[PDB]
């Protein structure tokens, strides 16, 4: 079993050498991929998984073209459930723009879904400086 | 306008004349080649690397 | 700034040199025109003193060589000593100067140097680009003309993408809405991208690469009916059209 | 979606405050200036260039008098005919604009 753990540890990183520079490698990525995406999100092997989906997501535009929304969501979910790695971030450039011209339709809904929550991120204000005194040196 | 027709007319027969000679290019050349990278020779490394596995070559004018 | 910099910095600063270089131009482009009106209308009132256009191609030629030449042959070419003709170009050469004295490392920068050395010495062939690509507005309607090249406008945008979303779709068939407007026509004279309709036809290319397309169709085929010229660049197009239908 | 993302958030009175803004993250200071044109936005642009390209004549009498001289030579009236942006603080980003570059010549001091 311990074994085990260790050889689903390096055959992922095979599949993304495998995939690396042959943009035909993209496309057996898409079938792939939409069994990608289930597998993807999957506890014990999260560096791997995410490699191989941006290979796939930088590979061609074929599988830009390609997307699932119940796939788009679980990606989010995804990012949501793990903290953010400077990879959630990536993964989604990756889906935007083929590039060539990124799919307006596909950007719109990933926008809105990452967005309307509000709850990424980090947001940012300005605020006036909150400020303070009292008068007398002790009072109690 | 008629008068704008006849005016890119006037216009097409001016080129037309227009071109001339006296280039020059071979002065600015000199030049250039008289001016421990080439002065020029990044122009040649330029060419090699435009281009070096591409699938296809686009006729870029600055190349040609 | 000759101050010595970070050569990315230099491939910005090479952008704005550029940017400059554009505008002479047509600084240029604008003055030809205007030449050119006056001593068309000079022309024309000596051939009311007594193919027309080639004639008078003729007779200009002679003059700047001949038939009427008068006194005006002195003007032409007066005219023709100033095209001939900046301290904008010694320092663009000073600045390629400063740019071999180091060593460029990353392609965009030498390219984009390059590129502007070359404007910057070789010129009068920029000017032949120029002349090439020029269109002579007479001083009625223009709006119209706006109007035409603001849908021209979207029509790039449309094509840049983007992979096609519909809503494109109805951008074109607004384009075809200006086109069934009539503005546009005195148009064969208008064209611009491979002809407005070769844009088009790249663009429906890459759409072909439903309704949308047979719009898009029935666009190029009223472009073409228009001119017989039109129509021959039209059929280069075509040749190339079939050999993708197939 | 631009435009409802500047809406975020950010916001344009945060991108104006950023630019008068001076320090922070080298990442983080790029990163806004990029959003700020690509959502100010800069696309306007990206169309007029495209547009400029060709020249266009126009037939006026002020366009009439145009002309160049060789005696004399300069950078920059013009009769060409472009298409008007379909459109922040303009003319106020402009001003800001052209004394950061003045601010930025003094820090690019030497040392």
């Amino acid at each position: 079993a311990e074994s085990w753990k260790e050889i689903v540890n390096l055959l992922y990183e095979l599949l993304a050498s495998l995939i690396r520079g042959n943009r035909a490698n993209c496309a057996l990525f898409s079938t792939n991929l939409d069994w990608v995406v289930s597998k993807l999100d999957r506890l014990e092997a999260s560096s791997g998984i995410l490699e191989v989906l941006y290979c796939v997501l930088i590979e061609s535009p074929e599988v830009l073209n390609i997307i699932q929304e119940n796939h788009i969501k679980s990606i989010i979910s995804l990012l949501d459930k793990h903290g953010r790695n400077h990879k959630v971030l990536d993964v989604l450039c990756s889906l935007c723009v083929c590039n060539g011209v990124a799919v307006r339709s596909n950007q719109d809904l990933i926008t809105e879904n990452l967005l309307p929550g509000r709850e990424l991120l980090l947001q940012t204000n300005l605020i006036n400086y909150v400020t303070s005194i009292r008068p007398n040196i002790f009072v109690g | 306008p008629t008068h704008r027709a006849c005016n890119m007319f006037l216009e097409s027969y001016k080129a037309a004349w227009i071109l001339t000679e006296d280039h020059s290019f071979e002065d600015r050349m000199i030049d250039d080649l008289s001016k421990p990278d080439p002065l020029h020779q990044l122009v040649l490394h330029f060419s090699r690397t435009a281009l070096t596995e591409k699938s296809k070559l686009d006729e870029d004018y600055l190349y040609m | 700034l000759q101050m010595k910099l970070p050569e990315s910095v230099k491939l910005q600063m090479c952008n704005l040199l550029e940017y400059f270089c554009d505008q002479e131009l047509q600084h240029r482009v604008e003055s030809l025109a205007a030449f050119a009106e006056r001593y068309v209308d000079k022309l024309q009132a000596n051939q009311r003193s007594r193919d027309f256009h080639q004639d008078l191609l003729a007779h200009c030629g002679i003059q700047l060589e001949p038939e009427e030449e008068t006194s005006l042959s002195s003007r032409l070419r007066s005219l023709l000593e100033t095209v001939r003709l900046s301290l904008q170009e010694l320092v663009s050469h000073m600045v390629v100067r400063w740019a071999q004295e180091d060593y460029v490392q990353s392609p965009e920068l030498v390219r984009a140097m390059f590129s502007l050395l070359h404007r910057q010495y070789d010129g009068l062939g920029e000017l032949l680009r120029a002349l090439p690509r020029a269109y002579t507005i007479s001083p009625s309607s223009v709006e119209d003309t706006m109007s035409l090249l603001e849908c021209l406008g979207q029509i790039r945008s449309l094509l840049i993408v983007q992979m096609g979303p519909q809503e494109e779709n109805l951008m074109i068939q607004s384009i075809g809405n200006i086109m069934n407007n009539k503005v546009f026509y005195q148009h064969p004279n208008l064209m611009r991208a491979l002809g407005m309709h070769e844009t088009v036809m790249e663009v429906m290319v890459n759409v072909l690469g439903p309704k949308m397309v047979t719009s898009c169709c029935r666009f190029l085929c009223y472009f073409c009916r228009i001119s017989r010229q039109n129509q021959r660049s039209m059929f280069d197009h075509l040749s190339y059209l079939l050999e993708n239908s197939g | 979606r631009v435009a409802h993302a500047l809406c975020s958030h950010v916001d344009q009175a945060q991108l104006l405050h950023a630019l008068e803004d001076a320090h922070l993250p080298g990442p983080l200071r790029a990163g806004y200036y990029d959003l700020l044109i690509s959502i100010h936005l800069e696309s306007a642009c990206r169309s007029r260039r495209s547009m400029l390209s060709e020249y266009i004549v126009p037939l006026t009498p002020e366009t009439r008098a145009i002309t160049l001289f060789p005696p004399g030579r300069k950078g920059g009236v013009t009769t060409s005919l472009r298409p008007p942006h379909h459109f922040i603080p303009l003319e106020a980003l402009r001003d800001k604009a052209l004394r950061m570059l003045g601010e930025a010549v003094r820090d690019g001091g030497q040392h």
